[PDB]
């Protein structure tokens, strides 16, 4: 395993050094015999890495991502001063594929809560936003432009919510994650909401820990907004559970207005998602939150209580 | 021990953050003084480079040639930039003979298995010869260009090699020595050519190992080839002994035809060493 | 176990004193009842010997063909007597066989360098001739004489050869084993040149741990002397392999006649096994 | 070692067979190869006996003897049907140096008190003897069957004399041992003599335990007799030793009368050597037995005792 990453890295490095050597020389045949080496490279590391994912180590996975990376970063400088538009799209392809990858790994390391793992995956999703810009600049596309600002962004609000995270300023978390979801929702990429959604699921798990409900569900709000766009039928489903475990930390500190408003997110989601045993769970205990937001007396809230459940009942 | 490199790293980017002023606010006493800084430097980790081979830690060894390697990128633009070709002679003999004995340190390891060395010498090796492409870019000589890129082109093939030995696809590894060989004969250095070699016998160990006496004649034809060029005894006459190690694995695996051909290999490194 | 050798060994000593007796008391009925003592115990200990190859414990083994070998003389002095040749058929072609299989467990004993077992079987060899020639000397053939002489001689032969491996002189053992392949070639049985060619494959191996490839050359020429006077595909597969790991010891030494020679034996043994 | 052994025995058994069916033939090549082997075997097995005198193994040595008896059988039985006197005499040559050599394993074994090795070398003395006495008779040396006789009846009086020595009747043992002496004079051979002389100073070194020193006395009386033959200074000197030990306790016990005794035979050894410092301490002791004597009142003793030790005295 090590050496064989370690071996590719070196390959990418001596391609690195050959374009240089070729670009200042300016001889076509060392230009050609560079872009033969680092393709075959590419074409192994690319394997490898599919490899390294099925091997279910995440770490090995991201440092064949970041080879990967530093493979399109090579084809990408010798693409740009070759003049092939082939060359540069095979170069997008790598790392929006590898990008879409690095993504899946950092949802997945942010559900595990391995910090170091998330941390890392942003740095590799950083260093495909640059091989990215530099791809897109040197191609003129402005969409493309586009998608590299409007993901960088988003990593960047993504990096300050983990740091927020780190931090346990749970409105500082939520500050970052309205611009997260505004980052997201103007690119429409499913990964980037699919991550914004599961960052937001842990900030909620935090608050409840905190016993924060009124943050968690203002955290569960952007969390709906997000997975209304997304169509991920499981983080609708995680996002409508963790709704109703938040609820029910509102019954028990007697806050049945937290209590509808995360029932009037989860039935929201819920409309979505379709899931009859989610629908009949949500009515059921919107039924016991009208219950206990009777027992409150309060007349205003109940003809909500009655609202939210009713239109539960009524989608159900 | 390790303190010193740290510091020698450090002078080095005290003497990298001076030229990149000097550059800006020109003055020719503080452009001396860089280049008493860099070359005292460049000394100062020679002792320890030429003694870490006594010391055998290969590791700090590869670690005071990089020092030496990172030091000649500042040594070679000061020179170009201030007009000393005579700079450019001491910094192209400090990477040459650098990478002449990384050289040396990736056939040791090599001979070893123990890959993580070499693949780290040869990375040396590829930025030594970044430096030396920078050079040679202003004294013009395109020979010296061409043997940059044959040479990165070669560790790159001993590093796929490398790779495919982890890998265990002997047979893939045959098929990149058959371009790394022809690589180092168009570089026309003995000593990569020994490398090639010493790859070449490590990968027909691990045919051995295996069992695989088939591709092991292939390996050795390389092995043989490389070392028919080199002209080194002591090469041939392992090579010799590995063929017999393939000889006797195919009289194991009953194949005449494979032993007959081990054989023959053996009496051509024999034939080649007189 | 060894209550049942124990026993037997008792009634065969029941058998010889009752025949004894017997004699002077000019009794048939008694030879009759020993005969038949002596066969109820003879037919059970060959299944014995013969099982025991399963349960590999050789010192019983050796023990049980002992028995049969003393039961076989008793046979004899009562069948020399009794005048009847279809009894002394059965004891001799029994004796013969108990012989063949000895060489048969000496041949995985020398094979595994268990010398100590081997001198064990080579004196169950040299005893068990003894037999065969006092019956010879009533049935009147020289031949079978000639035969018992020889199969004793080439078992001592090797019981020399075997005392300079321990003693650890090589030439002299190889030495000692060039006398030991004459007598073998005066013997004419193949199984005893098989236990020769293992002997000699021992030899050569001892001769490569002490590094006298030369010595070894000699050792494998008489190996393969052996095969090629008596053929055995799996010696000379055997032989050939040592013989190019001597040529490879030779390379070692730099001794190029030597690894030659090695190889154009090997080669023969090669062209031998065709 | 032992593999060594057990095949020139095996190599002996080889050739004692060649001979068996070589004799129906009248296959002189078969003998001949069989004579060869035998002396082969003599030479290999002398040097093994040389090397296992300093390797200090005497089983090995008393084996390799054994096996030397038996190839000596092997030479007899091929040279007494050719008739020839070498074939013979080599042969008596080796079993006579064999022998002499086993004595001195005998002697050794002997003085360190190690009864199994005795016995052991004893009877193969018995077996080498028995080569040497069939050799005679069918040469006709008629003195050699004397040496021979004696050579062997003397290492079977020792081993009895050994049997009564461990069921405790001393002077059961005495009565073999003066017996033995008579044997081994009637040809006088020196050096089974001295291990003659070793098996008395065992039987005296045991007597010291048992306290009868009249007994002890008779076997010093034994041991004189030998070692007068044979003329060790040591074995004279131990002499010495042991009848001053038998004194000292004699003395204790009041038997000045065996003591006197004791130091008669003192002398009668310690003259043949002629050392001053043994004759001075013997003497020295005497007059110790005289002032006991005087201590006891025992006139005719004190007398005696006078005499033996001025007459002692009187020998330096």
């Amino acid at each position: 395993p090590r050496l064989v990453l370690r071996a590719l890295e070196n390959m990418v490095r001596a391609a690195h050094t050959l374009a240089e050597i070729a670009r200042d020389n300016g001889n076509e045949e060392w230009l050609e015999r560079a872009a033969r080496l680092a393709e075959e490279v590419a074409r192994r590391a690319e394997r490898l890495a599919r490899e390294a994912r099925k091997e279910g180590n995440l770490e090995l996975a991201l440092k064949a991502l970041q080879i990967l990376v530093n493979a399109a970063y090579v084809l990408a400088e010798i693409a740009r001063d070759r003049g092939n538009e082939e060359e540069l799209e095979y170069a997008a392809r790598l790392a929006e594929e590898a990008a879409r990858q690095a993504i899946e790994i950092a949802a997945q390391a942010m559900e595990e809560g391995n910090l170091e793992l998330a941390l890392k995956a942003l740095q590799i999703i950083v260093n495909a936003a640059y091989v990215l810009a530099e791809i897109a600049r040197d191609r003129g596309n402005e969409e493309l432009l586009e998608k590299a600002a409007s993901l960088a962004e988003a990593a960047a609000a993504l990096a300050e919510a983990i740091a927020a995270i780190l931090e346990g300023d749970v409105e500082k978390a939520v500050r970052a994650a309205q611009e997260a979801v505004k980052a997201a929702k103007e690119a429409g990429d499913n990964d980037m909401l699919r991550a914004v959604a599961i960052a937001a699921l842990r900030i909620a798990k935090e608050a409840e820990k905190q016993g924060n409900v009124e943050v968690a569900v203002k955290a569960a709000r952007v969390a709906v907004e997000a997975a209304k766009q997304a169509g991920d039928n499981d983080v609708l489903r995680k996002v409508a559970e963790q709704a109703l475990r938040i609820a029910k930390e509102a019954e028990k500190q007697g806050n049945v207005e937290v209590a509808v408003k995360a029932a009037r997110v989860a039935v929201e989601a819920a409309k979505q998602a379709g899931d009859n045993d989610v629908l009949r769970k949500v009515a059921e205990q919107a039924l016991e939150i009208a219950k206990k937001a009777a027992e409150q007396g309060d007349v205003g809230v109940m003809q909500k209580a009655m609202d939210v459940a009713l239109r539960a009942a009524g989608q159900a | 021990p390790e303190l010193f490199l740290q510091d020698l790293r450090s002078l080095v980017e005290a003497a990298r953050i001076l030229a990149r002023l000097a550059r800006q606010r020109g003055d020719e006493h503080a452009l001396e003084r860089a280049a008493r800084w860099a070359e005292q430097a460049a000394r100062q980790a020679e002792r320890l480079a030429r003694q870490a081979r006594k010391e055998g830690n290969l590791e700090l060894a590869l670690k005071a040639l990089q020092i030496l390697v990172n030091a000649a990128y500042v040594l070679a633009e000061i020179a170009r930039d201030r007009g000393n070709e005579e700079l450019l002679e001491y910094a192209a003999r400090l990477a040459e003979e650098a990478a002449r004995q990384a050289i040396e340190i990736a056939a040791q390891a090599m001979e070893e298995g123990n890959f993580e060395l070499a693949l780290e010498a040869l990375e040396i090796i590829n930025e030594a010869a970044r430096v030396l492409a920078r050079i040679a870019h202003h004294r013009g000589n395109q020979e010296l260009l061409e043997k940059a890129a044959s040479l990165t082109h070669a560790s790159a093939a001993l590093s796929r090699a490398i790779a495919a030995i982890l890998e265990g696809d002997v047979e893939k590894a045959v098929r990149a020595a058959q371009e790394a060989v022809k690589a180092a004969k168009e570089a026309g250095d003995n000593d990569m050519l020994r490398a090639v070699a010493i790859a070449a016998l490590r990968i027909a160990k691990e045919a051995e190992k295996q069992g695989n006496v088939e591709v092991a004649v292939k390996a050795a034809r390389v092995a043989v080839e490389a070392a028919k060029q080199a002209g080194d005894n002591d090469v041939l006459r392992l090579v010799s002994e590995r063929a017999l190690s393939i000889a006797a694995s195919s009289v194991k695996q009953g194949n005449y035809e494979v032993k007959e051909k081990a054989i023959r290999v053996a009496k051509e490194a024999n034939k080649q060493a007189g | 176990p060894e209550l049942f050798l124990q026993d037997l060994r008792s009634l065969v000593e029941a058998a010889r004193i009752l025949a004894r007796l017997a004699r002077q008391r000019g009794d048939e009925h008694a030879l009759e009842r020993a005969a038949r003592w002596a066969e109820q115990a003879a037919r059970q200990a060959e299944r014995l010997a013969r099982q025991a190859r399963k349960e590999g414990n050789l010192e019983l083994a050796l023990k049980a063909l002992q028995i049969l070998v003393n039961a076989a003389y008793v046979l004899a002095e009562i069948a020399r007597d009794r005048g009847n040749e279809e009894l002394l058929e059965y004891a001799a072609r029994l004796a013969e066989e108990a012989a063949r299989q000895a060489i048969e467990i000496a041949a995985q004993a020398m094979e595994e360098g268990n010398f100590e077992l081997a001198l064990e079987a080579l004196e169950i060899i040299n005893e068990a001739a003894r037999v065969l020639a006092r019956i010879a000397h009533h049935r009147g053939n020289q031949e079978l004489l000639e035969k018992a002489a020889s199969l004793t001689h080439a078992s001592a032969a090797l019981s020399r050869a075997i005392a300079a491996i321990l003693e650890g002189d090589v030439e002299k053992a190889v030495r000692a084993a060039q006398e030991a392949v004459k007598a073998a070639k005066e013997a004419g049985d193949n199984d005893m040149l098989r236990a020769v060619a293992i002997a000699a494959l021992r030899i050569a191996k001892e001769a490569e741990k002490q590094g006298n490839v030369e010595v070894a050359v000699k050792a494998a020429r008489v190996a393969v002397e052996a095969a090629k006077q008596a053929g055995d595909n799996d010696v000379l597969k055997r032989v050939s392999e040592t013989l190019l790991s001597i040529a490879a010891e030779a390379t070692k030494q730099g001794n190029s006649e030597v690894m030659e020679k090695a190889i154009r034996v090997s080669e023969e043994a090669e062209k031998q096994a065709g």
